[PDB]
RNA sequence: CAGGCCUUGACAUGCUAGGGAACCCGGGUGAAAGCCUGGGGUGCCCCGCGAGGGGAGCCCUAGCACAGGUGCUGCAUGGCCGUCGUCAGCUCGUGCCGUGAGGUGUUGGGUUAAGUCCCGCAACGAGCGCAACCCCCGCCGUUAGUUGCCAGCGGUUCGGCCGGGCACUCUAACGGGACUGCCCGCGAAAGCGGGAGGAAGGAGGGGACGACGUCUGGUCAGCAUGGCCCUUACGGCCUGGGCGACACACGUGCUACAAUGCCCACUACAAAGCGAUGCCACCCGGCAACGGGGAGCUAAUCGCAAAAAGGUGGGCCCAGUUCGGAUUGGGGUCUGCAACCCGACCCCAUGAAGCCGGAAUCGCUAGUAAUCGCGGAUCAGCCAUGCCGCGGUGAAUACG
């Protein structure tokens, strides 16, 4: 994974979405298109709509997922099975 | 080999013995191009076959061969669609090769861990006419033997 | 025969 | 997709990953020489021709 | 054999160095 | 007074390798002798056709020879000569001390 | 060191809960499929098992 | 779908090179995309002229751009004005001191491009290709050449099914190092497509 | 006070230079045992001398450098061999017809495109 | 593919028109693109003390002409490639035969790798092919002696290190060399067998080289190009996704199933290449990936670099193992704006199938196969076990 000499790695313009909504007294629908972006306990209590080529696809934030990233949680390739 | 028949290699002689058939014999052991491990397990055995039975170990070495070597085998001949087993005398050169190839593959199929030691007693063995190098010279014998009464469309 | 904008396939 | 993408390769990149090589004479994005900036085609085609100082055709 | 990154062989067929390959 | 010189084409390189070697024969002193360095290869191997035909291909070099002459006793009769010296378009010279 | 039983314990608990929060680890667990990004197209023979052979497309007489 | 480059085949024994420079690996595409957008420049202008080379040579922030041709006076101009308003916009985009010079070409029907576009625009003006091929191979034997061949592959005529039609005299022998042949292409456009002429012609062995 | 030859095989090159001694070879600044320790092979390359019964007659310094340890082993083979018919013409015969006189131009074939190497072919299946 | 955008357009020439811009830094919004915007302020030549007004690189916007399309047709094409096939062939000119298609030559005997030559003949010649000229390898010479070499003297921190030298090894240019030229025998000859000499002998080994043509073979997606189609869209920019999906089936491969093996430590011998936002010695932190220092080299100099198999010593003792290294948990490193999808690498743990493979099927005739490692192109990194090269060790077999 990414070398922790670098950060925490967040596109910052979503960064500023969320932290004006904990000064301002939350919720609000997040849509971000940025996947890569790391979870991050600012984000706790959320539901953020992450984009996975096709939808955004909310994704309510809970403790237990803090260290990931957004993409995890908006699958991007939809299968059901065969035969 | 349509045109003419090949030639057969010269082998350079080994720099113990300076022969030939033991030049020949540890090229069968040979695998992977690795001579120098191939020379030292024969040489070891040898060792092996001085010490347990103190004969001469070259001489136990071309006595094994000579109970090896298959003075007749079956082949394949027409005469229409037909596949004959057709029992043919065996040339001095194929004589050798096929007694050099038995010898290794029925020393890597005995049980002795080590791979020398399998030379040294299947070499001891077949010198004393045992062995399964010599259970297939005779096997190869046999099936020759039993079909001799195709033995006149031999060539 | 061979996909390529609007003919695919 | 053709001319505005060799147009676009010659374009500075918002960041240095996004260049990639391209054929300066047929636009090729793949099989690109560095040396020559030619692609695997053009090279053969201009080497053929001579007009490639000093390459030739290699035997051995 | 040359599969396992764990041993010298391994080191050597990916081309690569660490505490079963150093320098 | 260290001059190497390379190219492409050996035999315009040989050749201005033995006239400066003789310019400085002439006015001067000891030349060293036009020591050949070891040519460096960069090869091209291309697939020959423009489509598909993997197994098909073509080998090009490109050969940079190297030549080395070293003028041992200078006399600026000799540094001065060889501002005037008939250098083909496919040699370049570097001169060093 | 936390050792066998115990140890299968937290190695258990952290594929539970990759399932539990539904990151796309946790859905390959689910599905017993390759984790760690490779091709399912063939292989994974490993990790999803035994093959399980189905009827194919057919020609014309 | 077989046959070998014939000039690339001879390079450093019967042909020698269009560009004859050293360069290092810094900037050896920087220079090499000069010569051809230089070469780009000449072939579209002195095409009137009948280009039949260019020849490169460089030292430093200077070229040669030596170019043969079968009329001169399409290059020099009058005294020397298309010669300079050549020039002039050449070193436009060299940005360097271009020297250009005029060779010209002893026998044009003994030169290979020549012969190529020659017959390249006879089927353009709708000629019957089956004779422009036999009268250029004619022309080239009386020329003196030891062998000429002469191939028109496409829409003869403006048929619907392409076809490849040749002709040759003397010998040419395509397999022997030491003989030189000219070699030269030329691309006929018309109503109906692209036609492509191969032009070879035998000078001679050495 | 030398006698000099220059053995060649398989890019690996020998310079043999014969000395009158106590049949005390060094090959590479160290002793010839201890410098093909553990090669069979070795014995063979002294194998010259053997048909002219020089055995112990001179020593030998000998570097060599390029190949491997068994290409070089030839490569004395046919040095030595070579020294010795410039001490004495006269060992042109014996040798000659042992064949120590030549060497093979036996090397590695290059390798081809299109294949795995020089002739090993990339397996074939129709269809 | 989804979604947010652009409409003379990312790009070419040409025409006007308004602004009258040149260029470089900002701001708001937005995922970005985009849309909206603000500052630093135009050289030609000029009427110039005047306010300055125009003209013009080039820009911006408006409007045309046109651009753009990896949309279709390889059954309209060029070019290039595959293929039969490195197979010995395919032809032409005149003459002769035949009403004619066509035949003859090119068939026949002998010979050869070869339509390669010899002999014969209503044929006589000639062309494309074959061979040869070209390149690498094998021996020898010559010319060269640094960054390469060290035979012999002299020093020698004991390292070709300094003196000295180019002998040698080498490196790289030019030559020599093989011609069935000589002997024996067969033969009508060409040739065939054998022998001598020679580094090399019957084309020395490998390469480059591919006849008229065939497959209406491949490629309109490298490029070119006729024709057809799309024109606020089948064109254009962006963010994200997919190209990496997975009940399955096939090809080409890597690693193995072990003792001629696996592991650890020590110790040897290559070749070809590569290397100035490059290779990076050496030193320190770290188990390590790597990080930090930090020389040298535009490189026969300095670096990649350790070659590996091998040699020596030591351990494992026939076990699903000290065989095998898949899968998975956890912890890190590096590149990159960014490694969820979907990177490589390191460390701890995990330690699957697999006991040599059914019907069937592939490669290779010698420095080959097998095996062992090394480099390069592409390239930030890399899914390379692929490709093109390089050497190390080095077989078996051919009756037919
Ligand atoms: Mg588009
Ligand atoms: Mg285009
Ligand atoms: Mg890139
Ligand atoms: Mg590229
Ligand atoms: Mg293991
Ligand atoms: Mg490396
Ligand atoms: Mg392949
Ligand atoms: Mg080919
Ligand atoms: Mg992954
Ligand atoms: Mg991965
Ligand atoms: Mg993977
Ligand atoms: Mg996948
Ligand atoms: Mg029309
Ligand atoms: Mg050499
Ligand atoms: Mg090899
Ligand atoms: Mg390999
Ligand atoms: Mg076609
Ligand atoms: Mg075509
Ligand atoms: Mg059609
Ligand atoms: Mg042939
Ligand atoms: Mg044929
Ligand atoms: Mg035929
Ligand atoms: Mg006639
Ligand atoms: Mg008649
Ligand atoms: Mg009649
Ligand atoms: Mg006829
Ligand atoms: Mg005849
Ligand atoms: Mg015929
Ligand atoms: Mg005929
Ligand atoms: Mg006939
Ligand atoms: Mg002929
Ligand atoms: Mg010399
Ligand atoms: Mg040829
Ligand atoms: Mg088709
Ligand atoms: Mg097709
Ligand atoms: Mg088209
Ligand atoms: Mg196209
Ligand atoms: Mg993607
Ligand atoms: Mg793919
Ligand atoms: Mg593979
Ligand atoms: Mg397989
Ligand atoms: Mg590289
Ligand atoms: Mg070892
Ligand atoms: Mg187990
Ligand atoms: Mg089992
Ligand atoms: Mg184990
Ligand atoms: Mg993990
Ligand atoms: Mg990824
Ligand atoms: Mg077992
Ligand atoms: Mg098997
Ligand atoms: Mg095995
Ligand atoms: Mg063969
Ligand atoms: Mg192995
Ligand atoms: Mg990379
Ligand atoms: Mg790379
Ligand atoms: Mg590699
Ligand atoms: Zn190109």
């Amino acid at each position: 994974p990414r070398s922790l000499k670098k950060g925490v790695f967040v596109d910052d313009h979503l960064l500023e979405k969320v932290l004006e909504l904990n000064a301002k007294g939350e919720k609000r629908l997040i849509k971000t298109w940025s996947r890569r972006s790391t979870i991050v306990p600012e984000m706790v209590g959320h539901t953020i709509a992450v984009y996975n080529g096709k939808q955004h696809v909310p994704v309510y934030i809970t403790e237990n997922m803090v260290g990931h990233k957004l993409g995890e949680f908006a699958p991007t390739r939809t299968y059901r099975g065969h035969g | 080999a349509r045109r003419r028949r090949a030639e057969v290699r010269q082998l350079q002689p080994d720099l113990v013995y300076g022969d030939v058939l033991v030049t020949a014999f540890i090229n069968k052991i040979m695998r992977d191009g690795k001579k120098n491990l191939a020379a030292r397990i024969f040489y070891d055995a040898c060792k092996i076959i001085q010490e347990k039975t103190g004969q001469e170990p070259l001489k136990v070495f071309k006595q094994a061969v000579e109970n090896v070597k298959p003075r007749m085998e079956v082949r394949s001949r027409r005469v229409g669609g037909a596949n004959y087993q057709v029992p043919m005398e065996v040339s001095p050169r194929r004589q050798q090769s096929l007694a050099l190839r038995w010898l290794v593959q029925a020393a890597n199929q005995r049980p002795e861990r080590r791979a020398a030691v399998r030379i040294a007693h299947e070499l001891m063995d077949a010198a004393e006419g045992k062995g399964g190098a010599v259970k297939k010279k005779e096997d190869v014998e046999r099936m020759a033997e039993a079909n001799r009464a195709y033995a006149h469309y031999r060539w | 025969k061979t996909a390529g904008x609007p003919h695919k396939r | 997709a053709r001319k505005a993408l060799i147009e676009k390769a010659k374009r500075t990149p918002k960041f240095k990953v996004r260049a990639y090589t391209r054929c300066v004479r047929c636009g090729r994005a793949r099989s690109v020489y560095r040396f020559f900036g030619l692609c695997r085609i053009c090279l053969r085609e201009l080497a053929h021709k001579g007009q490639l100082p000093g390459v030739r055709k290699a035997s051995w | 054999g040359k599969g396992d990154r764990r041993t010298r062989r391994g080191k050597i067929w990916r081309g690569t160095y660490g505490k079963y390959r150093p320098r | 007074i260290r001059i190497k010189l390379r190219g492409f084409d050996h035999k315009t390189l040989d050749a201005s390798a033995q006239k400066i070697v003789e310019a400085a024969r002439r006015s001067g002193a000891q030349v060293s002798g036009p020591i050949p360095l070891p040519t460096r290869v960069r090869r091209f191997t291309v697939i020959r056709g423009p489509f598909k035909h993997k197994d098909s291909r073509e080998h090009f070099e490109l050969r940079t020879h190297n030549r080395l002459v070293d003028i041992i006793n200078p006399n600026r009769k000799t540094i001065e000569q060889l501002m005037t010296l008939d250098l083909p378009t496919g040699v370049e010279i570097e001169i060093k001390t | 060191w936390k050792l066998e039983g115990e140890l299968r314990a937290e190695v258990a608990a952290n594929i539970k809960r990759l399932m539990d929060i539904g990151c796309y680890r946790g859905l390959r667990h689910r599905r017993g499929l390759p984790v760690r990004g490779q091709r399912t197209r063939t292989n994974a023979r490993t990790r999803k098992g035994p093959r399980k052979t189905v009827a194919g497309k057919k020609k014309a007489p | 779908g077989n046959k070998i480059h014939p000039i690339g085949f001879r390079l450093g024994i019967t042909r020698d090179w269009e560009s004859r420079w050293y360069a290092g690996k810094k900037q050896y595409r920087h220079l090499l995309l000069e010569d051809q957008r230089i070469r780009g420049l000449l072939e579209k202008e002195l095409y009137s002229a009948g280009l039949a080379r260019v020849d490169i040579e460089r030292a430093a922030d200077n070229v040669a751009v030596t170019v043969h041709v079968a009329k001169p006076g399409v290059v020099i101009g009058r005294g020397g004005e298309r010669i300079r308003v050549l020039r002039e916009e050449l070193a436009k985009l060299t940005g360097k001191n271009v020297a250009l010079n005029v060779q010209e070409v002893q026998n044009p029907n003994l030169s290979a491009p020549l012969v190529a576009q020659r017959v390249a625009e006879q089927i353009e003006r709708r000629f019957a290709v089956r004779r422009a091929i036999k009268q250029a191979v004619q022309r080239v034997m009386e020329s003196g050449a030891k062998g000429a061949k002469v191939i028109v592959s496409g829409r003869i005529g403006g048929a619907e099914q392409a076809r490849t039609e040749w002709a040759a005299q003397g010998r040419v022998p395509l397999h022997t190092l030491r003989a030189n042949i000219d070699y030269g292409f030329a691309l006929a456009r018309t109503t109906y497509g692209v036609l492509g002429v191969k032009a070879y012609i035998f000078l001679g062995e050495v | 006070e030398q006698y000099y030859g220059t053995g060649r095989r398989k890019e690996a090159v020998a310079r043999v230079f014969l000395r009158p001694g106590n049949g005390k070879v060094t090959v590479n600044g160290q002793d010839f045992n201890e410098y093909f320790q553990g090669l069979v092979r070795a014995v063979a390359a002294l194998e010259p001398l053997r048909a002219v019964d020089a055995l112990g007659h001179f020593d030998a310094y000998i570097t060599v450098r390029g190949g491997g340890k068994s290409g070089q082993i030839d490569a004395i083979k046919l040095g030595i061999a070579r020294a010795l018919v410039q001490y004495n013409p006269d060992y042109r015969a014996k040798l000659k017809p042992l064949g120590f006189l030549t060497r093979d131009a036996r090397v590695v074939e290059r390798k081809k495109y299109g294949k795995h190497k020089a002739r090993r072919a990339p397996q074939y299946s129709k269809r």
